[PDB]
């Protein structure tokens, strides 16, 4: 229950500057360095068709929700060791809460 | 503790010279924003950009922040 | 280089090769130590030795 | 190289062992590049999909995005990990790698 | 050559290793390695360093 709803506006800026380089959010969006994230919540990790994930990501088999997403974004390689995702991590809970809030709205 | 270079850059954007330069860039930006709204903008081959104005601004900021930044760092 | 000072050691003769070579050996040692001490002191705090000491915790 | 490019939309991140000596500007250029990404490119500049604007890079269009952000690293010695501090420290490390 | 094509001139920062009598700041090198490992290493190799 750690995830708290925040500003979707601030989350969009975080996605633009921190995730947009490797990810897309629109439905039917193309894959880049990372797989398209539409429909990520409520779905298990490493299942987007057309993208080649690492065995570490697939074997993780995480059913994505707001809370484990928060822990993942804090330190990706610590949560899913052996993953291709190269991210710095959001140490501040406010950043995570805002980013996830935007992500929830982006795929509704 | 916010970024020391960001602080210094913000400070110098506020000097008289810094404000004149941001003004010149902002004026170019507005002019470009208008050109884009015009019909058949995609077909011009002589589209103006504001790189030069942005460069003048950045060069001025660099000239002021470069010799001061490291005294603020570890 | 005072005439009297030079004469006390060399009496109007030029310095001979053997003494030049011997003097070069001593110079090499003293000069290196002198330069090294000055150089390390001028950069005190930046050297690994100084940083390794700082990491006491 | 194939794997490298596949992980960076076709671009190849160069080895950094000699980057400081392999670029005009040396430490100044490396530092200015890492701390020189504006939030948006100057007006009228069409940035090729997948590119990032940085005035210090010839042509302004670079395949590397800004990667340094405040506090992304926790310095062992207590030093505040600001963007400029990290850029200064990594550039110094890279200068040592090269020389 | 236009300004854009050439790239903005990088200004002169006061690196503590600038100057004939100056060594590198080894604490800065140490910290810089950490930045390389945690950030740069994901995309950048350092092949010539043993
Ligand atoms: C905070 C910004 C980011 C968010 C919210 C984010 C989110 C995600 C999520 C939730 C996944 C899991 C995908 C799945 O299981 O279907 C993922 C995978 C991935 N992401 Fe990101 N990401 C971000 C930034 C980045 C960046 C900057 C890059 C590129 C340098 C990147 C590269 C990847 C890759 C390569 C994968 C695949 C992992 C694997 O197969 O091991 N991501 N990302
Ligand atoms: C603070 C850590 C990093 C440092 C010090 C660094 C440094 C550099 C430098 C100096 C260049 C050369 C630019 C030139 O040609 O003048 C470069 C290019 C590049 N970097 Fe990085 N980088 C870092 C992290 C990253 C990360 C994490 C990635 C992958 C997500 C990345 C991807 C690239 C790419 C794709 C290029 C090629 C750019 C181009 O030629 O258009 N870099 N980097
Ligand atoms: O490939 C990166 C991708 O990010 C975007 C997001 O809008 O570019 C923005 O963020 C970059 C990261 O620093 C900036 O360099 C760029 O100027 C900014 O527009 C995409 O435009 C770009 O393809």
């Amino acid at each position: 229950t750690e995830f708290k709803a925040g500003s979707a506006k601030k989350g969009a800026t975080l996605f633009k500057t921190r995730c947009l380089q490797c990810h897309t959010v629109e439905k039917g969006g193309p894959h880049k360095v990372g797989p398209n994230l539409h429909g990520i919540f409520g779905r298990h990790s490493g299942q987007a068709e057309g993208y080649s994930y690492t065995d570490a990501n697939i074997k993780k088999n995480v059913l994505w929700d707001e809370n484990n997403m928060s822990e993942y974004l804090t330190n990706p390689k610590k949560y899913i060791p052996g993953t291709k995702m190269a991210f710095g991590g959001l140490k501040k809970e406010k950043d995570r809460n805002d980013l996830i809030t935007y992500l929830k709205k982006a795929c509704e | 503790v916010t970024d020391q270079l960001e602080d210094l850059r913000e400070h110098f954007k506020n000097t008289e010279e810094g404000k004149a330069l941001v003004h010149h860039y902002e004026e170019c930006a507005e002019r470009v924003k208008i050109q884009q709204q015009q019909p058949g903008y995609a077909d011009l081959e002589h589209k103006e950009d504001c790189v030069e104005e942005f460069f003048h601004l950045q060069h001025y900021l660099d000239t002021a922040t470069a010799p001061r930044l490291f005294d603020k760092l570890k | 280089s005072f005439s009297s000072l030079y004469k006390t050691f060399f009496k109007r003769n030029a310095v001979f090769v053997g003494t030049i070579f011997a003097g070069a050996f001593v110079f090499q040692t003293v000069f290196d130590t002198a330069i090294t001490s000055w150089y390390e002191n001028h950069n005190k705090g930046k050297l690994w030795k100084d940083v390794k000491a700082r990491i006491a915790a | 190289e194939q794997a490298a490019r596949a992980a960076n939309q076709g671009a190849l991140p160069p080895d950094l062992s000699l980057i400081v000596k392999a670029r005009h500007g040396g430490c100044d250029y490396i530092f200015s590049l890492l701390t020189g990404y504006p939030d948006e490119p100057p007006a009228g500049v069409a940035l090729p999909p997948g590119s990032n604007y940085n005035p210090y890079f010839p042509g302004g269009s670079i395949a590397m995005a800004r990667v340094l952000f405040d506090d992304m690293v926790e310095y062992e010695d207590g030093t505040p990990a600001t963007t400029s501090q990290m850029a200064k420290d990594v550039t110094t490390f890279l200068n040592w790698c090269a020389e | 050559m236009t300004a854009a094509e050439h790239g903005l001139h990088a200004p002169a920062y006061a690196w503590s290793h600038n100057g004939p009598f100056e060594t590198f700041d080894h604490a800065s090198i140490r910290r810089g390695y950490q930045v390389y490992r945690e950030v740069c290493a994901a995309c950048h190799s350092l092949d010539r360093v043993a």
